[PDB]
């Protein structure tokens, strides 16, 4: 009858769904690979899909996926087990090398345009109109580490001009110098802005942007993630 | 403690955004509305502007003739009295026609009539609105997607007062428009097909109602948990893959060990929410029609 | 058995108990004391589900079904037959889940990520907790509880339901459905939103989030932004089961009588209480 023939239908349906669905998610990180980065031997019952190309706008190219993937930098790590499934230990300084809650992609060197073709995100004084309407400004207060030390002190918001978002705090440090912090990541208090990621002797190591009016993905990505990182490798310094 | 991310520290603002213009025409287009800062906390501030043209009042017409239209039967039955409508606002209710009219406009006002007008004014007001998400795309040279998924909501409305009311034989099938009154014919519709617990595409509705909670809790958490590599930046890490799409999909890796890329997820939560009507839809057209009691189906199936 | 970018991540560290015991992966999952805790619990309450089946006399998973002790037995602990099992099944069951959530906070501590996902998590086992445990010891019998089983368990929301009347009228029941559907409209939006912007017309460029702000913005006059929806959708989800524990906490505990009465509150308020005409007199 109809509703057991509706009924089967659906059944056969939703697994070509679900085999499409699962494909279409292998674009980013396929094939899979041993712990030495060679081709894995097993990579399960769904291949790959086929190649789609995506029109990058503002002549910045195209993509296409899925391709050659490569982590177009060197990773710090030595094996700590004669068998596959154990952690990877950090050769170095994770924090510097770039490792574990530290890591950073090799994204393009070139920095978001909005929709019009210029900068996403600018520091707030090239941004013409935008200033802080709500909440406490942070510009002109200290900035704490997870030691309880003062490392700083902010000197402007980069802003997100098309979503309109305040995206990082620009900091002052000891030498005069400048660093950027994720927004995310930092408490913006009555009369300070304290960040627990990191220890004031921290700041210094902050990547940091050659130009000083743009970020670019790259330099984001390692911004980002070296005080990401500082939640585990700071720990031994950070207090409360 | 930490910070995280559900509410902003610091609202920052700038010039009204006019937005991209593409083929849109800006002649239809509204000055920008004021900027709420309560907003500004949990999203965006800024208002308008709205883009109106043709078929957009059309709609907005259209569907205030729809709610007018109740309303005035409404007050009948408030008997004018203020303090009653108030009291009973959500009693009141315009049935369709009763059984007798069949499928006729003959029926009427105090008899369906009125649930006839109704009808057609919010039946013009939904289709105009479809075809207005499929345009506003166009303009912006967006793919159609929103217009599609927005047809499966549409199928399940369109089954309900017109596709199954026509097949069954009469505009009393359909639903009537009260509060509290279209509830009745939810439990009813129920009982009288021998409890929808037993229509498997009901059951299968539910799956579908349950994991657009389930995978829009799990996508939502992710992102903010992975923004501190600013990850709600969706499109761009999808043409340049960044710690915030690694991290994310390594998350899930690890705890079930599947996961999806960062504009896959967004087709998994397209589908899974799509679905929900899609299957509502089927289950309620072969009901009354195709299967008279779900139980006793259930019992042979055939 | 590892993505192309994956190895940098798999650094030692970042476990909550037993150092670096269990600080490991098989195959593509993390392990960690709490990996363990889990296939335990798990492992032990299959087992006892297979146990309650053959004392059921059935191997069928279509009939199969652990039911609770009998309001007889109140609070207190019942036979194995006779209710027992359901109780120890429930104790692996909710030792399952705990264990989950902690051991995706070690995941979290490894990837410096933030802990939202394990933190909505605990809103579900919350939900159950308020089925099998609070409600239950509220009114006294594990017996209010529901039972383990495929088509046993939907029986037990039909009957407890309508133990009510139209269950409809639970006021946090409408609240809580109200959330549900504005999820399902919103992930629908959201993922229909990125997609149309990332799959732009036949040999357009990509779109950008500008073009996504101002597709909403002309059709209904605002757009809650890339990071406001995303914190929309966890909300509405959070919010919907909220309300669902909390229409079943108060049901049969502050309020036992139909829940269609209860609006009489409303209606009996003295402004309109005697006012003639209307639906009500
Ligand atoms: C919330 C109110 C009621 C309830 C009301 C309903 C109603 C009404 C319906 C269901 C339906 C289902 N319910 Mg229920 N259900 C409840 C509580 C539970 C609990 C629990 C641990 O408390 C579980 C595991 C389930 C599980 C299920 C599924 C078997 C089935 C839905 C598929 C789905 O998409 O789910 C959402 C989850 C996902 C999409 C993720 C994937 C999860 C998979 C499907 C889980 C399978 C579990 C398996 C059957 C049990 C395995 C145990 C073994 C020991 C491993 N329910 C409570 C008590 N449930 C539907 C059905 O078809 O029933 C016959 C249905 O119509
Ligand atoms: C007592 C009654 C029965 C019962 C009877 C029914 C019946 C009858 C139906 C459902 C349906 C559904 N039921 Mg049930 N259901 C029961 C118990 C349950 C339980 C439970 C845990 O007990 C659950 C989880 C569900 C779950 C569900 C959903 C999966 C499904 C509806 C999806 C939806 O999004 O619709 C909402 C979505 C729409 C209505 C889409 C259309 C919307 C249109 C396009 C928009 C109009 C907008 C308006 C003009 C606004 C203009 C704008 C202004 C600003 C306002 N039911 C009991 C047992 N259920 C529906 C279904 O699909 O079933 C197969 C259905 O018909
Ligand atoms: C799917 C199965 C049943 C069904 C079962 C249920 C059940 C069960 C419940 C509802 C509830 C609601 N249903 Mg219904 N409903 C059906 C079909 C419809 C049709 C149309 C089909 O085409 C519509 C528009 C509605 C509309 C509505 C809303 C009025 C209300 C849910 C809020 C929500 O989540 O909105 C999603 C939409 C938006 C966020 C945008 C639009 C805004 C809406 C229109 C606002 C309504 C406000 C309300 C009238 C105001 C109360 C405030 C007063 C001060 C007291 N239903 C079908 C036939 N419906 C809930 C309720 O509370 O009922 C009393 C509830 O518990
Ligand atoms: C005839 C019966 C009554 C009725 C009686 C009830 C009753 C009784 C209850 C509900 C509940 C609910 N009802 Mg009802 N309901 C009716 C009609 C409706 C209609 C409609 C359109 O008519 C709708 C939309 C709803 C909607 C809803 C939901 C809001 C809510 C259930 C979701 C929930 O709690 O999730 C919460 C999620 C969970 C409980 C799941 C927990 C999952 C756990 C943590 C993990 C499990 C993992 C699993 C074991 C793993 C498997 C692993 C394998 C590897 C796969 N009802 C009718 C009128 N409804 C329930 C509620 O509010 O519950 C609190 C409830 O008890
Ligand atoms: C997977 C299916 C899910 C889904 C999807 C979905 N809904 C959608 C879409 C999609 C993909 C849209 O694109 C469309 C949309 O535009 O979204 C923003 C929409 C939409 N889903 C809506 C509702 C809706 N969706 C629901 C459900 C669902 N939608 C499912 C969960 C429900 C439920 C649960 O019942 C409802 C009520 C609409 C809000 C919207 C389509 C709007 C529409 O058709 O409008 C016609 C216009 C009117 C009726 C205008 C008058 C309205 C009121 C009667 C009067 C008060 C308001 C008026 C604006 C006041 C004017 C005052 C003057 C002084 C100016
Ligand atoms: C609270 C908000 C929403 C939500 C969120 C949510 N769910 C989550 C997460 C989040 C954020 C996860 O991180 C976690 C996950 O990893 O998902 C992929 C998960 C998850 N949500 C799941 C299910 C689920 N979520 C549901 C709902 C929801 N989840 C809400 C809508 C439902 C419904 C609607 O019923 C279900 C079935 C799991 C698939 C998964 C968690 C997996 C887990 O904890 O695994 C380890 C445990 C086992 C393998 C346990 C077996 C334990 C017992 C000893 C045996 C069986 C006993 C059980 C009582 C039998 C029931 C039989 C039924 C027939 C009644
Ligand atoms: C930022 O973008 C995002 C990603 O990526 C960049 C993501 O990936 C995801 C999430 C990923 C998806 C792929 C979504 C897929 C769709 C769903 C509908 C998922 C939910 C449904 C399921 C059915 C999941 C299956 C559930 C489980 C638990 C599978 C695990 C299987 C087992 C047998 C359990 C393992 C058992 C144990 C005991 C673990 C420890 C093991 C030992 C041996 C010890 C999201 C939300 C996202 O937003
Ligand atoms: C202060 O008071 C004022 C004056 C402002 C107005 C007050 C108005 C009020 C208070 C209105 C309240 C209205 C409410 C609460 C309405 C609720 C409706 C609900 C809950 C549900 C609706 C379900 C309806 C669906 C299933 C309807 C589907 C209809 C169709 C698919 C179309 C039907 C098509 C027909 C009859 C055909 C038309 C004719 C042709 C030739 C095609
Ligand atoms: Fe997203």
């Amino acid at each position: 009858d109809l509703a057991s023939l509706a009924i089967y239908s659906f059944w056969i349906f939703l697994a070509g769904l679900i085999y499409y669905l699962q494909t279409e998610n292998m674009r980013e990180g396929y094939p899979l690979e041993n712990e030495d980065g060679t081709p894995a031997a097993n990579q399960g019952p769904f291949p790959l899909p086929k190649p789609k190309t995506f029109i990058l706008p503002h002549g910045r190219g195209t993509l296409t996926v899925p391709g050659p993937e490569s982590e177009d930098r060197p990773i710090a790590l030595a094996r700590t087990a004669v068998s596959e499934g154990f952690p990877h230990a950090p050769t170095g300084d994770p924090m510097k090398d770039g490792v574990g809650p530290a890591s950073w992609v090799a994204r393009r060197d070139l920095p978001e345009l909005d929709g019009h073709g210029h900068n996403k995100i600018k520091p707030m004084k090239a941004a013409a109109g935008f200033h802080v309407s709500a909440g406490k400004n942070p510009i002109g207060l200290p900035v704490r580490g997870c030691d309880l030390e003062i490392a700083g002190k902010v000197v402007d918001i980069w802003v997100d001009i098309p979503e309109q978002m305040a995206r990082f705090l620009e900091v002052e440090l000891k030498d005069g110098s400048t660093r950027l912090l994720p927004m995310q990541m930092v408490k913006v208090q009555s009369n300070r802005v304290h960040v627990n990621a990191l220890s004031s002797d921290l700041f210094a190591g902050i990547p940091t942007i050659k130009s000083p009016t743009e970020v670019t993905l790259l330099e984001e990505d390692k911004i980002c993630g070296y005080v990401a990182g500082g939640l585990m490798y700071a720990a031994p310094k950070r207090k409360s | 403690a930490e910070y995280q991310n559900i509410f902003s520290q610091v609202q920052v603002r700038g010039p009204a955004d006019l937005g991209m213009d593409e083929d849109v025409n800006l002649a239809n287009r509204s000055g920008v509305g004021p900027f709420s800062t309560l907003l500004g906390w949990f999203g965006n501030a800024q208002l308008g502007p709205i883009y109106l043209g043709s078929l957009g009042v059309l709609s907005l017409f259209s569907g205030l003739m729809w709610f007018f239209t109740i309303g005035i039967w409404f007050w009948y039955q408030a008997g004018w009295n203020p303090a009653v409508f108030l009291r009973d606002l959500f009693f009141f209710s315009l049935e369709p026609p009763a059984p007798e009219y069949g499928l006729s406009f003959a029926a009427p006002l105090k008899e369906g009539g009125l649930w006839l007008i109704a009808s057609f004014f919010m039946f013009v007001a939904v289709w105009s609105w479809w075809g207005r998400t499929y345009l506003r795309a166009q303009a912006l040279g967006m793919g159609k997607h929103t217009a599609w998924a927005f047809l499966s909501a549409i199928w399940l409305w369109m089954v309900l007062g017109f596709i199954r009311p026509i097949l069954m034989g009469s505009w009393s099938e359909a639903v009537p428009y009260g509060i509290f009154s279209h509830l009745d014919w939810t439990n009813n519709f129920s009982l009288v097909h021998g409890n929808l617990f037993y229509n498997p595409f009901h059951g299968l509705s539910i799956a579908f109602l349950y994991g657009s909670a389930l995978l829009f809790a799990m996508h939502g958490a992710t992102i903010l948990a992975v923004s501190r590599f600013g990850g709600e930046r969706e499109l761009e890490q999808i043409a340049d893959r960044g710690t915030a799409a690694e991290r994310a999909a390594l998350f899930w890796r690890w705890t079930m060990g599947f996961n999806a890329t960062m504009e896959g997820i967004h087709r998994w939560a397209i589908w899974m929410a799509v679905l929900v009507t899609l299957t509502g839809g089927i289950g309620i057209l072969l009901s009354g029609t195709v299967v008279d009691n779900w139980y006793v189906w259930g019992q042979n199936h055939g | 058995a590892l993505l192309s970018f994956e190895r940098k991540y798999r650094v030692p560290g970042g476990t909550l108990v037993g150092g670096n015991l269990f600080d490991f992966w098989v195959g593509p999952f993390y392990v960690g004391f709490f990996g363990v805790a889990t296939f335990f619990f798990a492992a032990l309450g299959i087992i006892l589900i297979a146990w309650s089946a053959v004392l059921q006399g059935t191997w069928n998973p279509q009939l199969i079904s652990v039911y609770p002790p009998a309001l007889e037995y109140g609070l207190g602990g019942a036979p194995l037959a006779k209710g027992g099992l359901w109780q120890i099944i429930t104790i692996c069951a909710t030792g399952a889940f705990v264990s989950w959530a902690l051991r995706e906070v070690e995941i979290c501590r490894k990837l410096g990520i933030g802990y939202h996902i394990p933190f909505a998590f605990a809103f579900a086992i919350l939900a159950y907790l308020t089925l099998v445990l609070f409600r239950p010891v509220m009114m006294g019998a594990w017996g209010y509880a529901f039972p383990y089983g495929i088509w046993t368990h939907l029986d037990w929301v039909s009957n407890t339901g309508y133990t009510y009347g139209n269950f409809h009228y639970n006021p946090a029941h409408m609240i809580a459905i109200s959330f549900f559907f504005t999820n399902a409209l919103a992930l629908a939006l959201h993922g229909a939103l990125v997609l149309s912007a990332a799959n732009p017309e036949k040999g357009k460029e990509m779109r950008t989030p500008d073009h996504e702000d101002t597709f909403f913005r002309d059709l209904v006059g605002y757009s809650i932004g890339t990071l406001g929806i995303h914190r929309l959708g966890l909300l509405l989800s959070l919010s919907a089961v909220f309300f669902s524990a909390l229409c079943m906490i108060i049901t049969g505990t502050i309020w036992f009588d139909q829940w269609v009465d209860w609006w009489q509150w409303w209606v009996k308020l003295p402004w309109w209480a005697n006012i003639p005409g209307g639906i009500n007199g």
